[PDB]
């Protein structure tokens, strides 16, 4: 397996996934893994299906049940359909729309549509089934670094690139993008799980903010990281935690009001992603670049 | 046909995908050295530890291979001028990494992006590492021609794209490269890579660039439209800006990906191919001129130097003029004897400067197409074209002519002269000092005789090329003060530069000058409107001659003589360039000066802003009488 | 080969050149005005004699011109002449005819050296040369024997003296010394040595080692006419040509054809046989013949990081590493007995590790003699721990360990039993593997073993006009105008003369157990000198013991053969010096340093005393 | 670097004023560490590191008897020529009460740790004479709660006009160098002949001791300057401030400056070619304090309202020598 796993999602039944890429050596490629035991990753022998990519993978995301969505850095928007015994991975499609590395991508509400942003500084609007782009948005100045879609709306999504804009979108609308001092530039969105009227960014200098979209203020911010925050994530509890991800090498998990309850150092390296178990719903799954997979129990 | 590259940021390995480019047809492949999402920590602990290998192998390509076939690029998470100090830090160290890689493996180029107005620290530590080694290493930096923010689409609700004018603001790129480019020195390693969007910007915006060292255009597959074959095309305006950059020779790189994915990539590169062959043909002149675009020579001294043989050879492969020479000699001829005296007036007509007799054949030639009598003398002072002179003669032209080995200032001539036909003209007139020659010999002129030419003056307008100017900057010889190369003139095909303002008339000079107060010196005033922004580096020289009424000859661009390619024009430049804004006025000053010894220019400007004089005393460029 | 032909008499232009052309000749040396034209310049009536002067320059092409012929003096112009008149004419003719080859534009012109005063001539070709920087070459005629002492002893009162002549019989160079040295050593200005029927003692021969000879001029008066009539020369004539064409001259012909019943062609293809007919072009040679009399300055591998071809032409030499492998292999032999070859694994660290040739040597070492071995594989140069680490994760595993940093930095986690270096230059120490050895020292066992274990620096007197010219030739704006004299070159010699035998200067030990280490060094060498020559370098090698009797050296007695990882080093002085036959050159060195440079610096005490050479290392410093 | 010649350090003490602030602020220190009932059981290990000719050891004395506490002294100097007057002076007058230490504050490895290390490293652009690597060097000794004299120190920068000065700086090209290194590089000089053409602010700070597990002595300072004039500027004068211990500090900055005291003249750094400035317009100047194993320079460079060329990149034409 490569070396630098870059993301881990958890399937509603337990079942882990896992997106790798190599990013040194000989061969720059990525790798697409699926752990139906999550404490046998990330051993390749003790796997339940995987998969080998042309190019490696920079963001990855689930699609229902089978489905599985790579931003890869090809350009190229992939889409992985599972078998019917869930043994192998089959590319159902891949389209090379992108101009450059796609850098991020998320499912929205209907789950038959999707939305990419890449490092060419577009947005893509996809219609999974159709396998076309609906819409092309170059609606930043720079590389788009994060796009979020909303849980609760089909139309509407967040977005964030190193031009230092936020846009909060709204495909209905003619001009869908809408701008909301201006602090250190954005690297990660985050929409609350039961209020699809506020969310969470982290920027570049370590510090996550809450902002309400309504109230358009920034009601709060904490400076958890030293460095860089890479990744945000709420865990499905009836009150949600916040887990916060940093290339200074750490996990932190924070409470209602943004204040450091849960921190581990167990990783040696960059912080990729990390999924709550939607079994045991206070165990917390993170990966890395030090090719580590941590379970950590969380009170 | 086109030199051509291919732009890619994911190489999964790195052996198959040069093979791939190679079979599609391009000459070289830019990517990244390290892969461009493998950020890197230096400061800190854990990560700053992170065990290597930190990138491919040097082994996995030939000496051969880096150096002739891979442009090296900067991974785009690398931030030198961010706003963070940690990423500061960390980036100056992943610029300096991946920069001394570039030169470990010996890349013939590296690209480095211009996205922003501040690049200050990008240019420290550029010029910090260019001045490690004084190595080969170009540097290509990319800057698009539209801003990305001048160039998003108008969909953001709460900030709308301004459909307003600003002249200043849309060539604001530019001013981000001029800037760069100034903090580093004006480092010949380092070079343009103009990138180009789907919307093309005014004129003005486009021709800010005339003059600058353009190493690259970039074009991306998006701005190919697609015909009605499925082919990828452009507009008819890209075309035109692509024959502009085909002139400049510049190299042409491919960067996106296969959006008209019924073809293969060879379809973009045949699109180029298709447009360089069908090109207007080169005509007789610029193929000539091809290899001397741009390269500077120092400006011939016909009087005090004895010119070498092939440089005479060059001179006379150029019918056009000749044939310009002989029709002026016939007029005169014509006008000089009436039909019925055709036989009993035969006229004295002197060749002075005749070099190797190309004129003394032109004479004979318009004599018997006139039909009418002449006595010639042939007068040189050189005296190793004498003797081909006195060969032609013996051999052919007999005693017709008279071959006269002796300065015409000097020649104690026989009997007075009917006409003088003359060639002491240089690419800015009297450069050559054509005014004092014939003045000397013009006291064995008729009281009511012609000179061939009979008049001719000289052309200046002021021109931008940071490429020239750092041509000249690099003449700096020892032994001599360490500006002198500025303080002189070079002749020059000029190629890459930027007219500023229409060329206007600096000296002229009229021969017979009967005037009883001669003087040759002159201080003449000129004042160039410049309807653009832009940097004033040199002015360029050309020159009008009047051989014989309504018979004249010019390298002025235009009323250039056609076919004609004699002369190159000249170039004076300054010392420091000079900035000028829209509607601002050049005012340049020039003197010829003299004494018994030496003749030369001085030059200043005086507006927008004042530079120093040039050359004062003559100090670094005297021309020898 | 490549040849040329040399004629006073030419009837057409054009049918000679042809005529020379087909028998196989590059180039054709000519006059441009008629040898017996002579002309007067001052003096009425002769002085306005009407032209054409000479031939047209429209008989040819510029391209002829530029390259297949060779201009000539007419033989009546005597700029040294004791007449006062003859003196400013011929003046005016040399003039007159140098201006008229440059306006031809010739790729060379000839001119005579035929006596001891051409002090004029000298003067006169100076001023041409400073009037247009144009590249115009000039060959001197120089005979090796002059015309006086080759003379047929034949008169009654004038008998040639048949006694012994050392400096005299030399009189010839001093000749060529004398004009070259007026002329202010310009590199237009080269040597047509002439070569004639008796040959001189070898020593007058070697006096022109070391000159700019590009061109040999052979007359057919020399070629003995064998059995069948062919055109040959004596076995001392071929010693010679050999000689001449190491150097890769010119070779022109001269006079008319004795061996009528032939063409020109026989003596041609004499030539060109003797040419096929020697040890045929090596790969190391040919390599190297690139680099003859090649200046480079000396890589720094502590303060510079190597670029990858330069480690790729460092690999690329067997030889070196095949001693390397078999000192490694007889040290792990003497250090584990046979009974413990499973129980007694050698921690040997590879200190300048590259791209790691060294460390696949130490494994091919350790498999060859049967004993375990951990491996270690420390640089400071990242852009090659890159190769070095793709090549352990692929290769060696986890037995390499690549440690990138400084061997003066690293605190190594186990002690070594051998470490092996690779920090020598072509002086030895130049590249300061003393210093890095001697921090890299304390993490050694207190019994180990380096390898190399020693090395010494030589250094050899050697006259050169060709390399001290093109030493003058690399003065730079914006420093001293003479610091080029005080900085050492690596550079394949060539065309140079070793005056003395090389002599031992700096040894270093490793490991120095020394209480007092002082890196520092004063050397005193003398060499006595058996010829008369002029002083213009030093010339520097080295050997260095890896292990016992496996050695490296570059030096020429006991070079290591086929090894072209080094090139001899070259320490200039600013100004020749003059030695006759018998002195003694005596010359000293010092190393100097402080914490952060290290440095040479020399002079030469004897015969005469030169200048101290880059004092306080100011024109030369080697970064710690 | 340099080890300085006798008169230098003669110019050096005829200054009385900021001996009389280095020995109040040593006084004070010492009653902030050494309580009253204390004062005979505690003594107090106070090292003058960089002691010259020692008049920081006589100002150490008489600020001990002025205060009234027990102290032992230390004499670090490097200069052996200085340490020749050091130990003639101990000898005769200290006693072993002081002990003189001829070596580098970065070399020595002293006895005991210190509680008070008092220097005088600074130059006229304070840092440039390379207080803070001496003193980083040499705090490992100093004890986990003692006390830096100085504690802390500022430079200061402000763009100037003086065609005068910028003739001056253009007439010292020299041969055998780059014909522009003289634009690279600084002169300390009493500026006279100039105009001040915006208020000076500070450029780059130290603290003394710098607990920090990240030491990095390099900065990027960037500097804007509003001009409220037609001028034309040719360089940039600086001066300095330093805390020598909580209200007693010391400045030649000229708004700030300590009067009566000529240890220092201010420092100019040069530019090659002059730049007008139109009255509103806004001077931006960048600065950089680079360094490596061996040497520490300054580069520096205008951006606006035009551009300059960066100054001594590489420090090609000016090193400070550690
Ligand atoms: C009739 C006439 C023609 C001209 N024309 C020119 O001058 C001129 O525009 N061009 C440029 C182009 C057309 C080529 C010839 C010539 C040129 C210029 C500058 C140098 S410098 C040099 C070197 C001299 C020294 N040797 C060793 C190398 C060449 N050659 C040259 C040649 C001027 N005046 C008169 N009357
Ligand atoms: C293992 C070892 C080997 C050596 N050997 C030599 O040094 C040496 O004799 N030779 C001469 C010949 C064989 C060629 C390589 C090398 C050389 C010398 C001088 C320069 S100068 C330069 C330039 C550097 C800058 N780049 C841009 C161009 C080349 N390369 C070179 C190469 C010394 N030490 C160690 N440890
Ligand atoms: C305590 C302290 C004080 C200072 N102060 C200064 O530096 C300074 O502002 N000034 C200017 C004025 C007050 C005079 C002394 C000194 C100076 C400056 C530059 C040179 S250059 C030179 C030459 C050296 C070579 N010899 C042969 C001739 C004199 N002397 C000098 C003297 C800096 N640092 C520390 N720590
Ligand atoms: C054809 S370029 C000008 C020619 O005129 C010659 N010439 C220039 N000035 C004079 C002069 N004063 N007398 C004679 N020939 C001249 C030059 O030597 C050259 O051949
Ligand atoms: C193979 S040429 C010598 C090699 O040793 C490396 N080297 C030289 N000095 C040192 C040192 N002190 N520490 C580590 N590597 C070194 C050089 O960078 C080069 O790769
Ligand atoms: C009084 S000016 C600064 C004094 O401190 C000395 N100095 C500077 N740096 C050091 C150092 N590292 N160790 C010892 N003395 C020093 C200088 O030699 C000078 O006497």
């Amino acid at each position: 397996m490569e070396r630098q796993l870059e993301a881990a999602r958890y399937r509603s039944d337990g079942a882990l996934l896992l997106g790798a890429s190599s990013l040194s050596g000989r061969c720059w490629a990525g790798s697409l893994w699926l752990f139906k035991d999550p404490c046998a990753a990330p051993n390749e022998g003790f796997c339940s299906a995987g998969v080998q990519t042309e190019a490696g993978v920079a963001d990855l995301t689930w699609v229902g049940e089978r489905g599985i969505l790579v931003a890869s850095d090809s350009g190229a928007v992939e889409l992985w359909e599972l078998d019917e015994n869930e043994t192998l991975i089959v590319s159902k499609f891949c389209k090379y729309e992108h101009d450059d590395i796609v850098s991020t991508v998320s499912v929205l509400s209907s789950g038959t549509q999707a939305v990419s942003g890449s490092k060419d500084i577009c947005i893509k609007v996809w219609d999974l089934a159709q396998q076309v782009v609906l819409s092309s948005y170059r609606a930043h100045a720079a590389q788009v670094t994060c796009v979020a879609a909303s849980p609760h709306k089909d139309s509407v999504f967040l977005s964030c690139s190193e031009d230092n804009r936020i846009l909060l979108w709204d495909t209905r609308c003619p001009k869908p993008a809408s701008q909301i001092a201006p602090g250190y530039l954005p690297t990660s969105l985050a929409w609350h799980p039961q209020q699809s009227e506020v969310f969470v960014f982290g920027d570049e200098n370590g510090t996550v903010s809450l902002v309400d979209t309504k109230s358009t203020s920034c009601v709060l911010s904490s400076a958890v990281h030293s460095q860089c925050v890479t990744g945000l994530v709420f865990s499905p509890h009836s009150v949600p935690f916040l887990a916060s991800l940093s290339e200074d090498c750490s996990l932190a998990v924070l409470d209602s009001s943004l204040s450091e309850l849960f921190r581990s150092q167990a990783h040696r390296d960059f912080v990729r992603d990390a999924t709550w178990s939607p079994l045991n719903h206070s165990l917390l799954t993170t990966v890395g670049w030090d090719h580590q997979v941590v379970h950590h129990v969380v009170p | 046909r086109v030199s051509s590259g291919r732009d890619l940021n994911c190489v999964p390995e790195i052996a198959d995908t040069l093979g791939a480019v190679a079979k599609q047809g391009f000459d070289f492949l830019c990517m990244p050295v390290f892969h461009p999402r493998f950020k890197r920590e230096f400061i800190q602990e854990p990560a700053k530890n992170r065990p290597g290998p930190q990138t491919r192998s040097d082994l996995l390509l030939s000496g051969r291979d880096w150096n002739t076939l891979i442009v090296g690029k900067l991974s785009p998470w690398i931030r030198p001028d961010s706003k963070v100090e940690k990423i500061r830090r960390n980036s100056e160290a992943a610029m300096l990494q991946e920069l001394n890689f570039g030169a470990y493996l010996g890349l013939p180029a590296f690209l480095l992006p211009l996205n922003q107005e501040d690049n200050t620290n990008l240019a420290r530590v550029l010029t910090n590492h260019i001045h490690t080694g004084h190595h080969s290493s170009m540097f290509w930096m990319r800057v698009p021609l539209v801003a990305p923010e001048d160039l998003r689409d108008d969909i953001i609700e709460n900030a709308p794209t301004t459909h307003t004018e600003e002249y200043s603001g849309e060539e604001k790129t530019w001013m981000w490269w001029h800037n760069f480019r100034t903090l580093c020195d004006y480092s010949k390693r380092i070079a343009v890579a103009l990138e180009i969007g789907a919307d093309l910007p005014s004129n003005h915006v486009i021709d800010r660039w005339l003059g600058e060292p353009i190493k690259a255009a970039i074009l991306p597959t998006s701005i190919f439209l697609t015909n009605k074959k499925g082919f990828p095309v452009l507009s008819k305006m890209h075309q035109r800006l692509i024959f502009r950059l085909l002139k400049l020779e510049v190299q042409f790189i491919i960067t996106g990906t296969n959006h008209h994915s019924e073809k293969e990539f060879c379809s973009y590169l045949q699109y180029l191919e298709y447009l360089s062959q069908n090109r207007p043909p080169p005509n007789a002149y610029e193929l000539f001129a091809k290899g001397y675009e741009d390269y500077l020579q120092s400006p011939l001294q016909p009087l005090m130097d004895n010119l070498e043989s092939q440089t005479y050879e060059v001179f006379e492969k150029d019918p056009i003029k000749y044939s310009q020479y002989q029709q002026a000699i016939y007029k005169c001829l014509l006008d000089r004897v009436p039909e019925e005296e055709k036989d009993t007036n035969v006229q004295v007509l002197m060749v002075l400067g005749a070099g190797r007799g190309p004129l003394v054949n032109a004479s004979l030639r318009a004599a018997k197409q006139a039909d009418r009598r002449i006595k010639l003398y042939a007068v040189e002072k050189n005296p190793n074209a004498v003797v081909t002179l006195e060969n032609w003669q013996f051999e052919e032209w007999g005693s017709q002519v008279t071959v006269v080995s002796s300065d015409m200032r000097e020649w104690v001539a026989p009997e007075k002269a009917d006409i003088i036909v003359s060639e002491l003209l240089g690419s800015f007139a009297d450069n050559e000092l054509s005014p004092e020659c014939l003045d000397g010999a013009q006291h064995f002129l008729k009281d009511d005789g012609v000179s061939i030419p009979g008049e001719y003056t000289s052309f200046l307008a002021p021109i931008s090329s940071s490429k020239l100017y750092n041509e000249v900057r690099a003449c700096r010889e020892k032994d001599r003060d360490p500006e002198a190369q500025f303080e002189m003139p070079y002749v020059v095909r000029l190629h890459n530069f930027h007219q500023l303002s229409a060329p206007q008339p600096c000296f002229t000079f009229s021969h017979p000058n009967r005037d009883p107060m001669i003087d040759n010196n002159r201080y003449c005033t000129l004042e160039f409107p410049v309807e653009v922004n832009t940097v004033l580096h040199g002015f360029a020289g050309y020159f009008e001659t009047v051989l014989y009424q309504d018979i004249t000859l010019s390298i002025r661009p235009e009323t250039h003589s056609p076919g004609m390619f004699s002369w190159f024009p000249i170039l004076f430049p300054i010392k420091q360039p000079i900035t000028v804004r829209e509607g601002q006025t050049i005012c340049v000053r020039f003197w010829r000066c003299s004494n018994s010894k030496k003749v030369w220019y001085e030059w200043a400007v005086t507006a927008p802003v004042c530079s120093a004089i040039h050359n004062p005393t003559g100090r670094s460029y005297t021309i020898g009488l």
